[PDB]
């Protein structure tokens, strides 16, 4: 409870079929599928009735189709997939037709030619200037996380070995270093506003934590420098 | 903190010589955040229909609103009324609107 | 006064050199000529102090040239502009290199293969629902400008004959309609926000503007239909 | 409603064999604009430096704020010194920091 979906991040080759699944509520009647690409909302594609297809308006190519044998678990999948396949894929469940929709994490899709366009977040975390300590008598850290594809991250910070939320202001989404280039790395920033006082105690440890989703162990790597692989990469600092 | 959408009233334009039936959703008291409130449609046969969003804008009284719209043909509106809107998030929805 | 630029929005043909022009400041030693571009920050482009270039690190290709013979009034020209051209020129003016800088309204530039990829606007409004009416006690007006290329657009809205800027929301930039194809039309929405009782009154009148800025006259144009100059396109609606 | 900049402390990474000079310009207090506070800075030969933003994001706490970080060689690192960064809208501006 509620409903979870799996993979969250996957990143595939074109040519290379995938394949994707979704755990409703229990006691939940119907079962949905969407596509959130390019910003837009979200595109209908197939829809379940107690493990049985009564909708496929969404389906533009044949190469997806999704299948719910045990009528609580339904599974998607997209043979030799491409690039307009690299999207959102949702998934909801309801009482039925008729009422209210609960939807999952989602699965973050992302198709390239090659895998070796994949890398890891290149984190880096800076202090608050004197300006802006003396000033507003608040001090605020920035972490740095680039040249990073695709733009499978999640950022958090970890104040004394525990998650903060609050005051923590990150970027809605990754941007991509060249936006020119068709393939082109992704960068992200993050914000934790703290008081000037606990800014300047050393015994305080700020650490900002990225954790990225690359490679799985199933996919075979050639170039001998390193592996993209799901991995998770921080950059820390002690206060003043 | 509380999202709430709005099926506005129908407009009609002109396209290729068709008459067209346009229709917009309204979210409003819209948080800040990272993502946003998709918008998504349904219709009268159960299918849902594929529409465009404008995505999350801060308004000058310090809120956020997404707005989407949707365009067929009046030649349809004995199928897909009466018309229903969604958005969240669990999701929110509003009142089938009787196009007709 | 002060700083003044002109064209502000200028679209022309790819093999079509263009000119841009600046009047800083009167009493102004320095100047500035800067491109925005992709959302990235002003990118230094060239210097002048005292009608006099002392700088020209930011110049990419040598197809730029700047000049400012009368040395109060400076002239960007591009010889055979352009893709990575379409951005916005910016320009500032100061006492010195050591002072504070003023800019001015700068110069929306996008070229293109073909000047038929103009489009005006096609704008239209919408009435509050009922439904925020008696919830909020307060009326939002709907505005859409769409098929339009480029994304040279002014929106304003006009209750009864005079242009209003309070409870006025507008999109921050032009969405493209298909962000898959190098080549797509923009969108725009905004949103007017006024009283119940305000909307609720057939004598008040609301007028959503659209200034797009096409074609000049200096340009020919051989498509039968129409052509896309610089116009304005409106949508008005009676209170009820 | 008054934006305010500032530069924070150098940090140093490594690229290829060569020790990197990284900075950052951090300007606050921005309001929700539909355009932006563009960031630029300028180096010590009167020259500026091409950096890379960030773009506004909207805090938790109802703000906005702009980002650019900067990245050279700490070799040149004689030539730029001191570092100064800009913002706005006219325009604002902070305090040079001496590279070195
Ligand atoms: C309902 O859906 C079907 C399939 O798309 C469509 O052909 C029909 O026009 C719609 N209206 C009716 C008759 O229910
Ligand atoms: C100043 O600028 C010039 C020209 O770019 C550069 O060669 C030099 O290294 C810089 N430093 C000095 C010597 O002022």
């Amino acid at each position: 409870m509620g409903v979870s979906q799996s993979p969250r991040y996957k990143v595939a080759k074109r040519g290379q079929d995938v394949a994707l699944r979704c755990d409703p509520i229990s006691g939940h009647v119907s079962l949905f599928w969407y596509q959130q690409a390019l910003g837009q909302g979200p595109e209908f594609l197939t829809y379940f009735q107690n493990e049985a297809q009564l909708d496929k308006s969404g389906l533009p190519s044949d190469r997806f189709f999704a299948e719910r044998p045990e009528g609580s678990v339904s599974t998607l999948k997209i043979q030799r997939t491409q690039q307009e396949d690299s999207a959102v894929y949702l998934c909801a469940s309801s009482l039925g037709q008729a009422y209210e929709q609960y939807f999952g994490p989602g699965t973050r899709l992302t198709v390239t030619e090659d895998l070796k366009n994949v890398f890891p977040p290149e984190v880096a975390v800076f202090e608050p200037s004197e300006a802006e300590i003396s000033h507003t008598q608040k001090a605020t850290l920035v972490c740095l996380a680039t040249g990073f594809y695709p733009d499978h991250v999640e950022l958090s910070w970890w104040v004394n070995g525990k998650e903060v939320h609050s005051g923590v202001s990150t970027d809605p989404q990754p941007l991509k270093e060249q936006p020119a280039l068709n393939d082109s790395r992704y960068c992200l920033s993050s914000r934790l506003r703290v008081s000037a006082t606990f800014w300047q105690n050393p015994r305080n440890h700020f650490r900002c934590q990225v954790q990225f989703y690359g490679l799985s162990e199933n996919d075979e790597w050639t170039q001998d420098r390193a592996k993209p692989v799901t991995q998770i990469v921080s950059a820390e600092a002690w206060g003043r | 903190g509380t999202p709430f959408p709005s099926l506005a009233p129908p407009i009609m334009l002109l396209v290729d010589g068709k008459q067209q039936m346009v229709v917009v959703c309204l979210v409003l008291d819209v948080a800040p955040p990272g993502l946003d409130s998709p918008i998504w449609f349904s219709a009268g046969n159960g299918s849902a229909l594929d529409a465009f969003t404008y995505g999350p804008s801060p308004a000058t009284d310090g809120t956020w609103t997404n707005l989407a719209h949707l365009s067929l043909p009046s030649e349809e509106l004995a199928s897909w009324e009466p018309l229903v809107c969604h958005t969240g998030p669990h999701s929110r929805s509003t009142q089938p609107m009787h196009l007709s």
